[PDB]
DNA sequence: TCCGCGTCAGACTCGTAGGATTATAGCATACGTGA
DNA sequence: CACGTATGCTATAATGTGGCAGTCTGACGCGG
């Protein structure tokens, strides 16, 4: 084990044995941005695939033309920390080489006439962080990876389209990433029809013809041959036996020598085997039988030169006999069955209109463009761009490799273009399947569902930015001057730039990052949508593609989706599942040769995976020999069943790989209900993290991945011992064994401090290293916010008794003890930001000073000279934050003030008064203020005091970098010198300032000295260089929106401690909501005296079946006993030998106890800080399907001395007597939702109103009133209360007249009703007569 | 209208009205000019078409769009559907009076009562406690009224506890289904920001307390007040109107 | 049956006839010599290049159509104001008034709020250096780099790139969702609530017990300067219009009934109370 | 499905019965988010009638 | 008279957050109000 | 006059247009 899981481990009840470990978490993101800007040479990637693809262009003249070099991102002009401060874009500037070239006209392609190449700028693009999110406008953004249809191929049928028929049409689809759909479809009589973007229905065949195919190639190419010989007199064909096949024998059947049928007979197996083996080839026929064969090729009298019958064409008795007298003895006709071979083609030539090539492109053209007149030009180059041109259309890789993949072809990569083999294949693969060979694919299996991950989505963004430039340029190319013009003035950034800031920004995939908790940011990353741009819509999605698929085992969690409008469409990936190189889902499994279970692993795909039999994860493995039981349950074809040891191909690599993060989290996941467990690992999400990170007694394992996954904790570079640890940084000095030989090698790392979530939460960093420790490489250095020792950390496990108590769990109602409020344990910190704007109006331009009209010095107190609240002052609802003054213009003053102001003089100023005050019922904390200032105003004195700050601490922050750098880089030179000359205290004593003149004999060590003396100087200017631009930063007078002169940003912290109406809940998807906080006198108590935290419900569990909640009940106390154990025996102090014994003896108990957790390594020192955290509780870990069994943790309480029942005597905290019966007590983890009363309370009486409709405004944040909406009108109806209905139809609402009427007499007392007509309905009235419609009321 | 920051929003009818003048002008323009006639009648099939977008915009064709892309709003639209007059601001409405919280169980209520947070309660009866501060003398005017709530003075919390005794509030759940997902209740006061809900009325809201909110409601008028107490007090309304059954069940 | 107004009117176009330069000539010979004819040929066989000059200013203001049209309009000038004496072609001189009054009708229909042609252009030359500004600053331009690089004020720079600040509609809904828009949030700042309208009510009927309550040539001096009983808000010397008649006496009348009126304000409870308002 | 979930909730299920579990669960949840839509359509119209 | 295309509907309250884009030559003459 | 707002003219020849939509569904009428 490491050091940091030798300060605490978890007990693991896992039994099977882990061969493939926890990937990657945040692999997805990182990997496909990571191919966006990676700039690939051949193999075009992101960028460079949108420069090939679209350049280079010529213009429209063709003489001259823009052809791309290479691009560059620049580096970030503001690192992630300031752009989130500044509320800027995290984004790199794209400078792109580009080669104008122009072509002479009098000579053929005179390339050698003006070459103008240089570097345009054009756009910055938002780069990913180190965690997989962009920093937009200053806020951290994440952009969720789609799932859609997989360009290709795809045959369907809907079942019995016309309900009356009930016949089943099938039909083909040709779906390309870029270019126009293309459609194949069956109708009632069976003849094929082609649609091109769904347009008006056109015969199949007359695409053939655009293809150019003469009605002879067309049938030679879907139907097969029979052939007829006219031989003497009497008629012969050439058969193939296994033709006549249910069918009736028409004519009697003979050959040479031998009848075999006679008219009117079934010809089965038997007649097929014994004409087959009989080696018949000719066979005499009836002329009569020809009347309805349909001839395949034209024939022509050699002597007339007319034709006898063209191609396709019913034959008869005098077309044959004509055909004879020609001279042709040999007549090709078609194979056709009603059952086998359809004769689709041959009927749908008599349907098709048109006759030649020509005659197809033009039926074709009248399509799209109905009605404007046809031309050969228009009709060729219009068929030609829809699938044939390399601009307009595009299958991509993965296209063409499905493509060619459902038409059984051999060859994966292709041609993007359709080519005429592809076009048929189609369509005779949908004849085949309307045959009755092959099948229907349908688009919910993963097989046809591809992820599409950020970089394909900026890309495709980027490509866009890059055509809409592309017509400016061909327009400027075609009226520019050759020689005047240079590159960079025929494009524009504007478009690309604002393409791209669109995407990440107008998108439904670009979303603000879920950051109220690490599993929050981590599971919002690994989030798979089926909505936005080429996707379903919530109205447009029916319920087959939500439902859960078989092909989502091992690659979708089944057990994580929003239960609204958003349930089948947004889904959480698997744990162990990736993404495909071409964009399908894949899931490792384990290969199973001769029964022998290999620890080779192989990633299959959807589509892979169907062909093979794959054991369950269950099945016993004999210690690496085979499965253990005769019988092993296994899947394939998506069903499952028993097969033999043999017979199976593969094994589940994890118990856990079916289902994703969040749900891996949930222990004894196997006894809770899907459903409950949706709402649990959903809710799981909305954890606010509390002030206390607690660890979680009752885990699963995944917790320490996740933490350190995230990136939210501070993990360790390389391995050392800690050299400084602070609150605000931790300084490693590295191993010589890992610390290069360049550098001093000591890692900096500096802690994110108190600073605002997006949720308004508390993110803050604590160290959790020791001053001078011995630190291995990827430990965990200081915790995130909800983290605790590396482990993930969401709520706090509590002591809980399961049992009815006055009603005050009701419907999950919660009773919570007040020691938990006292302990804070529960309190939570919110960060708020509260902004102050001066704009420049007309008037002139607002000031922020603290001279204010109409102010108490109590008010002016905390604020400053300049007008802003100092630090760390403490403020409620209506103190001022930001003084802000209005230049207000003439204002015609009512008489009374003209005589009112004339009595009191006090002429009121020219001055308003908008200043930013805190939010009513909001108190908190001052902790921090920034302001930004334009590029010429008079900056305030808090300004300056500010910069002050920032200028001192930064030349603080920058002198100890070089002063810790210089020191460990010294101290490597000083043991270089050693290795020759050692003089080790002698040299110390002259000054280390003229150390670096002393050599050594000419070898590599004196090449180290040189090294360390060279990077010695290159960090002595770089430490000027870099001073230089943080002193221009910060006296950087800000660019900022037009019209705004100044911007003061205040942050309040508010300390928000738990109440009755917040929301709580497990992670079992049990919710309740705090009723009342009881005194601790009154909680139910044990006999020891102990009392209960929290009392649950216990009717919130046969009915919800989430029986998870009780065995984490069960074995939180288990663990919370040993812990007591552990506790008890370190209070009296035994000794280091007698707690060894224990802890041993504690760790290994389960039957098959997977891991084996020696003490006899642990050194004595390190059994003492173990023991120290496992006294708070023994942490244990239930793997989510591989968990602990009853036995277990029966056992496990039996080492605490509680009871098998886990059930104990509770005594009534207000009586003192015993309750009737024991209770199930124990330690549930418990989480605090996001959900406080505080957001939700709202009032109103009076207020804004809204501006046409007159009715008051929505939502608590506009001071809003409650939608009394039709549903809620009704019921008023119902009761017949007619008063309260018009009254909140009219005083209440629009009536304008009267509310203030009512407003007045509600004041006086009387409670009159004094109503008139309500606004709406006048603008109702008004919006009618606009549409010129005359609707007036007659009056009386 | 001018947004804070400099910035203008206006209706999308201006820009359809724009769109009509123009080409309307424009045609009387063509018309003074004495143009050809192919040109007078493309003007008059662009005025045809602009009046169809102003009138009912995603009638006749595509609808005329914004540079959102989305469809811009017209006359029709106004009146049409849901966000139309009709359903959205006339039979259904936003009201004054009226707040909403979360609840939790009141199991010490008796079934007329309900547990009104004072924070709530304080600024719904806003007008009742300034009529009554000024009967006091405790006001001299409505500023000062106003000022003394603000200040939020242990003599208005008597007033406020004066005034809500035998005043019944409305309490509603959504969805409201029946009539009973409205009721009338004697509001309690209770420091703390959650509604109190009896129990046995938990049945007829369908309310469970995982998170559930409830509105509250303000009769203003004395007829409004006395419509609540007799018509909608929980007390008055046991039996399901749908079948002869009491809805007031233990459970 | 192509219902599309632009297909229809293309169509249209197509059927009549490109023109040779000596028959421009003759017919623009007898256009100018007042030929009804002559100039409407010359109208319909050109057509078909306003169109082509109509299909190059799109995406920038109003539809294809609408620019179809006054490229037409301009065309018209053209022919109105062409010289077919001068050896120089007509469909030279027509693009030219074509592509004038496009990018002149784009400039005043383009914009909600109408922007005279001198801001407009003068907006243009600020955008056009800011592009090349970016084109070297790889980062794009604040109001001072344009302004330093024009060498004119920051002031000019900033009031006119406040007036590219292109309009939102008050009907897109806001959260993607298509729910609640501007509309549905922004509410009417004038009209006040029934608080504010009731305060002033209060407001009123204190003033009017207060002058029934100060003495009788007090309180007519002083609601009749400040216009509250009179009809005119008059000063310390045009209250001598009435009956006072006096300069000094108004003046020492008018602060008599406000000093007995300030003790009336600390007694019922204000004064200072009602200062912070 | 052929093969039903011999386990119960106490017993434990395993991957392939909670799987199996699944797909019923999701189906109902759905119904519940968007059948809700056409009964509140039903009432509507009732109510508008009468 | 039937097929096919069109039009019409599709629960109720709460929430979050603000917001996007482009570009229209250059100069001479003409019209209306304050100093 | 000036300042702000507007109309106006330019002369190599140039003469028919063209970025998304993604397919929803069960029902109820309305021209061929
Ligand atoms: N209007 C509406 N109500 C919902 C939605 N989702 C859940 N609910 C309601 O919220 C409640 C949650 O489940 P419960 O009410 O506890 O279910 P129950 O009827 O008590 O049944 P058991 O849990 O089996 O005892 C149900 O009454 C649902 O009707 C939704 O999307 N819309
Ligand atoms: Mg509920």
């Amino acid at each position: 084990y490491s050091y940091t899981e030798k300060k605490r481990i978890r007990k693991d009840f896992g039994k099977r044995p882990q061969v493939l470990d926890v990937p990657y978490l945040l692999s997805i993101q990182l990997d496909s941005f990571q191919k966006f800007i990676e700039q690939d040479p051949e193999g075009q990637y992101g960028l460079e695939a949108a420069f090939r693809s679209v350049f280079p262009i010529q213009s429209y003249s063709g003489n001259s033309e823009l052809q791309y070099v290479s691009y560059r991102l620049g580096e970030p002009v503001f690192d992630v920390q300031e752009c989130q401060i500044r509320g800027v874009t995290y984004s790199a500037p794209l400078r792109v080489k580009l080669r104008l070239v122009i072509y002479e006209r009098e000579a053929p392609e005179g390339t050698v006439k003006d070459i103008k190449e240089q570097e345009v700028y054009m756009g910055e693009i938002p780069l990913m962080t180190d965690n997989g999110t962009f920093v937009i406008n200053g806020t951290e953004r994440v952009i969720v990876s789609q799932l859609h249809r997989s360009p290709g191929v795809f045959f369907d049928s809907d079942k019995g389209k016309t309900h009356s028929s009930g016949k089943v049409l099938y039909n083909a689809r040709i779906i390309p990433y870029r270019g126009s759909w293309l459609d194949f479809e069956f109708d009632p009589k069976d003849n094929l029809f082609v649609r091109i973007d769904r347009r008006r229905k056109l015969p199949a065949t007359i695409i053939l013809r655009a293809l150019n195919y003469t009605t002879e190639q067309i049938l030679d190419l879907f139907f097969e041959k029979v052939i007829f010989e006219i031989r003497d007199n009497k008629l012969q064909m050439e058969l193939v036996p296994e033709r006549l096949r249910g069918e009736t024998a028409s004519f009697d059947i003979e050959a040479n020598g031998k009848v075999y049928v006679e008219k009117g007979r079934r010809i089965t197996a038997r007649h097929i085997r014994q004409l087959e083996k009989d080696d018949v080839k000719l066979i005499e026929v009836p002329v009569e039988y020809i009347a309805g064969k349909v001839v395949a090729k034209d024939y022509i009298d050699e002597s007339t030169g007319e034709l006898i019958c063209a191609a396709n064409m019913e034959l008869s008795l005098d077309l044959l006999a004509k055909l004879s007298q020609s001279g042709h003895k040999r007549i090709e006709t078609l194979f056709t069955n009603d059952l086998d071979h359809g004769p689709y083609i041959s009927e749908t030539l008599r349907v098709d209109p048109t006759n030649d090539r020509l005659s197809a492109l033009v039926e074709i053209y009248r399509m799209m463009r109905p009605g404007e007149p046809p031309t050969r030009e228009a009709a060729e180059s219009l068929f030609e761009n829809l699938f044939f041109s390399e601009d307009r259309y595009d299958l991509s890789a993965v296209g063409r490799m499905k493509f060619n993949r459902s038409l059984l072809r051999e060859e994966i990569e292709g041609s993007g273009i359709l080519s005429k083999d592809d076009i048929i294949d189609v369509m005779k693969k949908l004849i085949d399947i309307r045959n009755g060979k092959g099948e229907v694919d349908d688009i919910d299996h993963l097989g046809n569902r591809r992820i599409r991950s950020v970089g394909e989505m900026a890309e495709n963004q980027f490509r866009v930015g890059l055509v809409r430039v592309e017509r400016a340029v061909k327009e400027r190319l075609s009226l520019g001057d050759l020689d005047t013009l240079m590159p960079q003035d025929m494009i524009n950034a504007k478009p690309i730039s604002a393409a791209v800031k669109e995407f990440f920004g107008s998108s439904q995939l670009s979303q603000f990052m879920d950051q109220n908790n690490p599993l929050s940011e981590i599971t919002h990353k690994r989030r798979i949508s089926a909505l936005g741009p080429g996707g379903l819509t919530r109205e447009r999605a029916g319920f087959e593609v939500r439902d859960v698929h078989p092909t989502h085992y091992g690659r979708v969690c089944p057990i994580e989706t929003p239960e609204g409008p958003n349930i089948g469409l947004i889904n959480s990936l698997s744990v162990y599942a990736q993404t495909n190189e071409y964009g399908f889902l894949e899931t490792p499994y384990r290969k199973v040769t001769d029964g022998v279970v290999t620890d080779e692993i192989h990633y299959l795909s959807a589509i892979e995976e169907g062909n093979y039999v794959i054991a369950q994860a269950n099945s016993n493995l004999d210690e690496e020999g085979h499965f253990v039981e005769d019988l092993v349950t296994c899947r394939s074809k998506g069903e499952s069943s028993l097969f033999s040891r043999d017979q199976v191909d593969y094994m589940d690599v994890s118990t856990q790989q079916v289902v994703s993060v969040g749900a891996s989290l949930i222990p004894f996941l196997e006894h809770d209900d899907a459903n409950r467990a949706l709402m649990g690992a959903n809710m799981q999400r909305q954890a606010v993290p509390t002030l206390r990170a607690d660890k979680p007694l009752v885990g699963t394992g995944m917790e320490r991945a996740v933490a350190v996954d995230s990136g939210v904790t501070a993990v360790a570079k390389r391995g050392g011992v800690v050299q400084y640890v602070d609150a605000s940084r931790i300084v490693i000095k590295v191993n010589e064994d890992e610390m290069y030989p360049g550098e001093a090698g000591i890692d900096i790392y500096n802690l994110t401090k108190y600073t605002r979530s997006n949720q308004n939460t508390c993110i803050n960093q604590m160290p959790c290293v020791s001053l001078g420790e011995p630190v291995e490489r990827g430990d965990v250095l200081a915790d995130g916010p909800s983290t605790d020792l590396g482990e993930l950390a969401l709520g706090q496990n509590m002591r809980v008794a399961f049992m009815p108590w006055n009603g005050y769990n009701f419907e999950d109602s919660i009773l919570v003890s007040e020691r938990v409020v006292q302990e804070d344990r529960f309190t939570t910190i919110h960060i708020q930001e509260l902004a102050c704007v001066s704009r420049d109006t007309k008037l002139g331009p607002e000031e922020i000073t603290a001279d204010i009209p109409n102010v108490g010095e109590a008010a002016l107190s905390k604020l400053d000279e300049s007008g802003i609240v100092y630090i760390g002052a403490e403020v409620t609802g209506g103190d001022i934050l930001v003084g802000k003054v209005t230049p207000k213009g003439e204002t015609q003053l009512t008489p009374e003030e003209k005589l009112l102001r004339a009595i009191f003089g006090e002429k009121a100023s020219d001055v308003k008064d908008s200043s930013l005050r805190v939010p009513n019922g909001v108190s908190g904390t001052v902790i921090d203020v920034q302001v930004f200032t334009r590029d010429g105003v008079e900056k305030d004195k808090r300004a300056l005091e500010i910069e002050e700050m920032q200028l001192k601490q930064a030349k603080k922050d920058l002198s100890e970098e070089l002063q810790i750098l210089e020191a460990g880089l010294f101290s490597r030179i000083r043991a270089v010198l050693v290795a020759g000359g050692v003089e080790a205290e002698k040299l110390d004593k002259l000054p280390r300032d003229r150390w670096l003149e002393l050599g050594l004999t000419d070898e590599e060590k004196q090449n180290q000295l040189e090294q360390l003396a060279e990077q010695y100087d290159e960090l002595k200017h770089e430490f000027e260089k870099k001073l230089e631009a943080k002193r221009r930063k910060i006296t950087q007078g800000d660019d900022l929106a037009p019209g705004v002169l100044k911007i003061v940003k205040v942050y309040l912290a508010v300390k928000r401690r738990i109440q009755p109406g917040d929301k709580m809940a497990g992670r079992h998807g049990n919710k309740g909501v705090i009723s009342k906080i009881n005194p601790i006198e009154d909680m139910p108590y044990d006999e020891n005296g102990t009392p209960v935290d929290i009392v649950l419900n216990p009717l919130g569990v046969p009915s919800r079946m989430n029986i998870g909640q009780i065995l984490e009940t069960h074995l939180g106390m288990a663990a919370k006993g040993i812990g007591d154990k552990i506790n008890a025996m370190l209070k009296q102090q035994q000794e280091v030998a007698k707690l060894r014994e224990f802890i041993q003896r504690a760790y290994d108990l389960g039957a098959d106890v997977r891991q084996k957790v020696d003490l006899s390594t642990f050194s004595d020192e390190e059994v003492m800080r173990l023991a120290e955290n496992l006294r708070k509780g023994m942490p244990i870990a239930t793997p989510v399907f591989d968990g602990a069994k009853e036995a277990e943790i029966k056992e496990l309480l039996k080492l605490g001395d509680l009871p098998t029942s886990g059930q104990i005597r509770l005594y009534d905290g207000r009586t003192g007597e015993q309750f009737e019966r024991p209770v199930t007590v124990g330690y549930m983890y418990m989480l605090k939702l996001n959900h406080l009363v505080d957001d939700k309370m709202h009032a109103r009486s009076t207020g804004s109103y809204s501006l046409v409709t007159q009715q008051p405004l929505g939502g608590k944040a506009q001071f809003g009133g409650q939608r009394f909406g039709e549903m809620e009108v009704w019921a008023l109806e119902a009761y017949g209360a007619a008063y309260t209905l018009q009254e909140m139809l009219t005083v209440k609402s629009d009536d304008v007249n009267g509310r203030t009427k009512m407003y007045k007499n509600i004041v006086d007392g009387n409670h009159q009703m004094e109503p008139g007509m309500p606004e709406s309905f006048n603008v109702l009235l008004k919006e009618i007569r606009s549409l010129g419609i005359n609707i007036e009321l007659e009056d009386e | 209208v001018p947004l804070d920051g400099g910035r203008f929003a206006t209706s999308d009818l201006n820009d359809l009205y724009r769109r009509v003048i123009n080409r309307n002008n424009r045609l009387k323009r063509l018309l003074d000019l004495a143009a050809p006639d192919i040109i007078v009648r493309n003007e008059k099939r662009m005025l045809q078409e602009a009046v169809d977008a102003l009138l009912d915009n995603g009638r006749r064709g595509r609808a005329i769009t914004g540079s959102n892309k989305r469809p811009l709003k017209s006359l029709a639209d106004m009146i049409k559907g849901k966000q139309g007059r009709f359903r959205q601001n006339l039979l259904g409405k936003r009201v004054d009076y009226s707040g909403r919280s979360v609840i939790t169980v009141g199991p010490y209520l008796r079934l007329h009562q309900c547990g009104l947070p004072k924070k709530m309660a304080l600024e719904l009866f806003k007008p009742f406690i300034y009529g009554k501060l000024e009967l006091r003398g405790l006001a001299t005017t409505i500023k000062a009224a106003k000022k003394m709530v603000e200040r939020e003075e242990a003599v208005v919390w008597d007033i406020l506890d004066e005034v809500i005794r035998e005043h019944p509030v409305l309490l509603n759940r959504a969805p409201t289904l029946h009539r009973l997902g409205i009721q009338a209740f004697e509001p309690v006061l209770i420091e703390g920001k959650a509604i109190q809900l009896h129990p046995l009325v938990c049945a007829a809201y369908n309310a469970d307390f995982d998170g559930d909110q409830m509105a509250v409601h303000v009769p203003l008028t004395l007829e409004a007040q006395l419509e609540a107490r007799a018509l909608m007090m929980s007390t008055n309304n046991i039996l399901s109107p749908a079948n002869g059954e009491p809805i007031i069940v233990p459970s | 049956r192509v219902l599309d107004a632009t297909q229809l009117y293309l169509g249209e176009i197509g059927y009549s006839p490109l023109l040779t330069a000596e028959e421009e000539v003759y017919f623009a010979r007898r256009a100018l010599r007042g030929d009804v004819a002559s100039r409407r040929r010359m109208i319909e066989s050109n057509l078909r290049l306003v169109v082509k000059i109509a299909r190059r200013y799109g995406n920038r203001g109003l539809a294809l159509l609408d620019l179809i049209e006054e490229g037409n309009l301009g065309l018209i000038r053209a022919v109105e104001k062409f010289d077919p004496e001068r050896g120089f072609r007509f469909s030279t001189y027509a693009t030219w008034w074509i592509r004038q009054t496009i990018e002149r009708a784009i400039m005043n229909q383009t914009r909600t709020i109408r922007l005279p042609i001198h801001i407009v252009k003068e907006l243009n030359v600020y955008l056009r250096t800011a592009r090349e500004l970016s084109h070297k600053l790889d980062h794009e331009p604040s109001a001072e780099e344009i302004a330093e690089q024009l060498d004119k004020p920051v002031d000019d720079v900033s009031r006119m790139l406040r007036l590219n600040e292109r309009i939102t509609s008050v009907d897109t809904p806001l959260g993607g969702d298509s729910e609640k828009a501007l509309l549905d949030i922004l509410a009417d700042e004038k009209e006040n609530g029934p608080e504010d309208t009731t305060q002033d009510d209060d407001m009123k009927q204190s003033i009017v017990k207060w002058l029934f309550e100060l003495n009788a040539k007090q309180r007519e001096v002083l609601a009749r300067r400040f216009g509250l009983l009179g009809y005119e808000a008059a000063t310390l010397e045009d209250v001598g219009r009435e009956i006072g008649l006096t300069r000094e006496r108004v003046r020492q009348i008018q602060v008599e009934g406000l000093r007995r009126l300030r003790e009336i304000l600390q007694t019922q409870g204000l004064n200072i109370e009602a200062l912070f308002l | 499905i052929e093969t039903p979930i011999t386990a119960n909730f106490r017993e434990g299920l395993n991957v392939l019965q909670y799987f199996i579990s699944t797909h019923g669960a999701r189906k109902g949840l759905a119904d519940t988010a968007l059948k809700t839509a056409n009964s509140g359509y039903l009432t509507r119209r009732l109510v508008d009638v009468a």
